[PDB]
């Protein structure tokens, strides 16, 4: 569990999410495959809406270093990540901190703070 | 030593012994007679010594003193970023060495620094042979300051300009800055003043400071007072009489930018000076609110419930412009309560936040441009137009604003969504009016011709696109069509999907026929194509045909879940389809009763559809962390829900002690 | 912040250190000849020291050594006989008072009772606290001590003498029966300070018609001044605080009387706790509800009229302020 790479995590209450510098490489669906893919929330909890929208808080994907626009269900299965430090053994903390937070999308790069 | 001078304008004695020259010589300043009394050559002297005592602003003795006011006037283009003013001014022929001496201070202003190099290399040329020790002193200085500037502007621009601007830029070319070093070889600073002739030294000693590496240390160690608490039990006030520690504190930060401005100092543009700026105005305005507080606490909030601590006017706005960064002021926006903080002369404010706008008009539209000087103005321009939220406008001033920041702008500081806060922020206090909705108008015009090229692709550092613009155009005027918008979906043809995808994001502004040829192009068969046209698209209403869709995507799920109840194995999920559709019925969007029989799939699904029967025990407080206002109100609303969230929230903010619960059960629950 | 809550350590050498203070203390005030310049600097690192000390446990000879410098060799011209109780009631959180340190506070009761004799005395507090408090601390926690020399003290004392009644009469409750009885015959509630010093000792649970009418006398009496005093432009402010303990108790029912609602007016805490459909609430000051205890503020929760504005007013000082205690009070009675 103690490694020198899990010092760069932090916890932000606000939205009970983890924000770390790794990178994943995912399969999506079981029909598609990417790599080096990473996500970014943006907390704007009185945003301009209609009756549909009901989240305060906007997610999105962005594939290698460039943005990822994606209409088919959205399916998530982890099968690697990486930190950018070049520091190994992150799957398996990954998968358990997941396991531990109910949240959608518990772990991600970087938190914006519009409100 | 002989006499005590304070900010105030007064003096005292002190560690005198002798005649009370000063006294007399207030006497002769009260007294005509005396005057007259005096000789003609001396009456000469008086009249220079009143003329000089008045322009620095020394009234009167203490004992004799009274009501004293106090203003504060800077009588320089540097400082009122009159840059058409300076240009002119340089062009003009230099009449005088005090002439050149302006100039220089003005081409370094503007970014020219090899120029003010130059410059300074004359003006110290002439100034040993002049006999004017001043000048000569002062322009050795600020030709130091300006070749450790120009090192550190090099150093910095092959560091990291290159990767920035996106290509490698070259202020200053190779010879020069092989000139300057040569000739700024083994130069020290430190022995500049002991060099001089002893009556230099003997006469200007008061500015020998500035030879030494750093200067306001004693300024800035005497901050602590301000950080006090015993003075607010009980104020001694005995640090100055008639005067509390944020006076004399703001009153010394005046006179310290007073003189490095009037007298062109290049130590203007250091890190020293800005750190000061910052420390000594976020220290004040923090013992204010800390005051404010104080005083609603002991007393009733009928007495300074809404007391101005620190009032802002047009000098503290345009220092907090310039010498704060936007980090900076987004920590002293949630440290304090500026909404509370009126602000005054705003006929100044409003001049300089739309004379911001025509300086980036004119660096901006203009191809040519000044590496340094925009380096060194769009910080301030940023920090400006963030900061002019609070300050009410004109509709000439707001329109002029709006185009200068939505269009002359460099994509490079700014974004799609990175704008759209600036403008939101500026709408809070001036509703928009209809010149600047046909502005933004204009603005989505041209952002959708620029969707003619496939390559072409927003990018947001915030997840905020045109989409929000037309929500922000809608939401102030309910009943607007975009006639430009409209004929473009008319002309709109199935090849130009990248158009035809991006005006489907702005369907509200259309007009019907526009709309209709539009949504003729886009279908749903599935309940993920549902999904993505209510994401994308802007499904308006659950069709009968919408809900069929749901049931039978329910049904499914349900014979899915009886054979996982087979399983017992679920691998992992992504996003729960069942909570939006449960939600959705709780908002009474999905009108059919037939959900209700696929119930005990999900907590989240049973507990939004049937909240009376619905064990509260399986209920996650994390839920609660993702609800927005409009939901965070309905579920107050229901009778059977608002108890056990109230007591859920109680048992969190008790035991978690966290600040979003608590935030949220006094917003919204209580 | 909350200090309790933080770990300390090295207690033994924290004990050194002020029982060194304390030996310093003793020391200095023990004769006339003194470093004068020392006293003012080491006065403030010693008032520091033992004020801060609530939050370490002491042992009983360092706890006695520490409560006597406090109490025998402090300068009254710093610590008055209020501060003085305040600080020796922090420091009885970590280790309840043992029966040395009551012997030391029975030696300075003791001591209070010989400066009472002669008639030119006095006992001058700035929060309103006494030596009759101190004797209510030995009673939080022994409730049968009976002190022997103040007891016989009582009992040699006479009519002539009247400083010393009311000052033992005020410290009833430590007094032997004999002495209660010598003492109970030598004086009588007649004003309303003996009618408080008796509802504190116990001597009078429940208000008689006659306190009744005393009460009313009083107020009748300070509406007449104030009603000249608004005339002459030079209104005076309340003080004794005794309307205050009237309109709670009017709100708490403890008091009957319809003239009790005719004494709105001249205080807002009256006003509020008399008749609080009528209370102009913008006039509501935070600090009180602090001064509130449990029941007071149980029932203020349960008034219709109360509720609102009051919880307004917690939810402004928990969202405005630095302190706590406003989210304990919202939190623990309100929701």
């Amino acid at each position: 569990k103690d490694t020198g790479a899990t010092h760069d995590l932090v916890y932000h209450s606000k939205i009970n999410t983890f924000v770390w510098d790794v990178e994943f490489d995912i399969v999506l669906s079981d029909s598609k495959e990417l790599n080096k893919c990473y996500f970014v929330k943006c907390f704007n909890p009185y945003r301009i809406n209609g009756k549909c929208d009901f989240a305060v808080s906007s997610i999105d994907i962005f594939s290698e270093g460039k943005r990822l626009l994606i209409e088919n269900e959205f399916n998530f299965k982890i099968t690697k990540a990486v930190h950018v430090a070049t520091s190994k053994d992150v799957t398996e903390i990954v998968l358990h901190l997941s396991e531990r937070i109910s949240s959608p999308f518990p772990i991600v790069k970087e938190v914006v703070y519009l409100d | 030593y002989d006499y005590h001078f304070e900010v105030n304008g007064t003096v005292v004695r002190h560690k005198n012994k002798g005649f009370g020259y000063m006294e007399r010589f207030f006497e002769l300043k009260e007294s005509c007679d005396e005057r007259s009394k005096l000789s003609k050559k001396q009456y000469e002297r008086f009249n220079a010594l009143f003329n000089f005592f008045e322009k620095n602003g020394v009234i009167c003795m203490a004992k004799d003193a009274g009501t004293l006011n106090t203003s504060i006037e800077i009588n320089s283009l540097a400082y009122h970023g009159k840059y058409d003013v300076m240009k002119k001014f340089i062009e003009e022929q230099s009449v005088s060495i005090e002439d050149d001496y302006k100039k220089a201070f003005f081409l370094a202003c503007l970014g020219r620094w090899e120029e003010s190099y130059d410059l300074y290399s004359n003006i110290i040329l002439n100034s040993i042979d002049e006999s004017n020790g001043c000048v000569y002193y002062l322009s050795q200085i600020n030709r130091y300051r300006i070749y450790q500037s120009i090192t550190q502007a090099v150093t910095q621009f092959n560091g990291l300009g290159l990767l920035t601007f996106g290509r490698h830029y070259k202020p200053f070319t190779d010879e020069f800055l092989a000139r300057i070093e040569r000739e700024m070889t083994n130069f020290n600073i430190d022995d500049l003043f002991n060099g001089m002739p002893f009556e230099f030294q003997k006469k200007y000693k008061i500015l020998e400071f500035l030879s030494d590496n750093q200067f306001l240390y004693d300024d800035t160690v005497k901050l602590f007072e301000l950080t006090n608490k015993v003075r607010s039990e009980m104020s001694e006030g005995s640090y100055s009489f008639g005067m509390s520690s944020d006076i004399v504190v703001l009153l010394r930060l005046y006179d310290n930018l007073r003189f490095l401005y009037e007298n062109c100092l290049w130590s203007v543009s250091f890190h020293e000076f800005h750190q000061y700026i910052r420390n000594s105005m976020s220290l004040l305005i923090e013992k204010a609110e800390y005051e404010r507080t104080r005083d609603i606490d002991e007393l009733g909030f009928s007495f300074f419930g809404k007391k101005s601590g620190f009032f802002m006017e047009y000098y503290d706005f345009v220092n907090i412009s310039r010498h704060f960064k936007i980090d900076d002021i987004k920590n002293l926006e949630r440290s304090c309560s500026i909404d509370k903080i009126r602000f005054g002369e705003q006929e100044k404010i409003e001049e300089y936040l739309v004379g911001i706008a025509e300086e980036i008009t004119k660096q901006f539209s203009a191809n040519g441009m000044n590496v340094v000087f925009y380096t060194q103005f769009i910080s301030e321009a940023k920090a400006a137009l963030y900061f002019a939220k609070y300050v009410k406008l004109s509709e000439e001033g707001l329109g002029k604003i709006v185009k200068a920041l939505l269009f002359y702008f460099p994509e490079r500081d700014l974004d799609i969504g990175k704008r759209y806060v600036w403008l939101e922020r500026l709408t809070k206090c001036n509703e928009l009016p209809k010149s600047i909705i046909s502005i933004i108008d204009d603005f989505l015009v041209l952002q959708a011709e620029k969707h003619i090229d496939q390559n072409y692709s927003e990018v947001s550092s915030n997840g905020l696109y045109s989409r929000d613009y037309g929500a922000l155009i809608k939401h102030f005027e309910k009943n607007f069509i975009s006639k430009r918008l409209s004929e473009i979906t008319l002309c709109l043809t199935q090849d130009k999907q990248k158009q035809i995808d991006f005006l489907f994001k702005l369907l509200p502004l259309l007009s019907t026929n526009a709309k209709s040829h539009l949504l003729s192009f886009k279908s749903v068969e599935n309940i993920n194509d549902l999904m993505n046209g209510i994401r994308i698209g802007l499904i308006d209403e659950f069709t009968p045909e919408h809900e069929e869709l749901i049931i039978e995507y329910l049904e499914t799920r349900k014979v899915n879940y009886i054979v996982e109840k087979e399983k017992g194995i679920q691998t992992f999920s992504s996003n729960d389809y069942m909570s939006t559709f449960g939600i959705w019925y709780f908002l009474e969007e999905i009108n059919n009763s037939k959900m209700e029989e696929f119930i005990g799939m999900d907590d989240q699904y049973d507990f939004f559809v049937d909240p009376e029967n619905f064990d509260y025990k399986k209920f996650i407080p994390s839920w609660l962390k993702n609800y927005n206002d409009k939901l965070l109100g309905k579920i107050a609303g229901n009778k059977h829900m608002k108890h056990h969230v109230i007591e859920v929230l109680k048992e969190r903010v008790k035991n978690s002690n966290d600040k979003r619960y608590l935030e949220i059960l006094m917003n919204y629950f209580i």
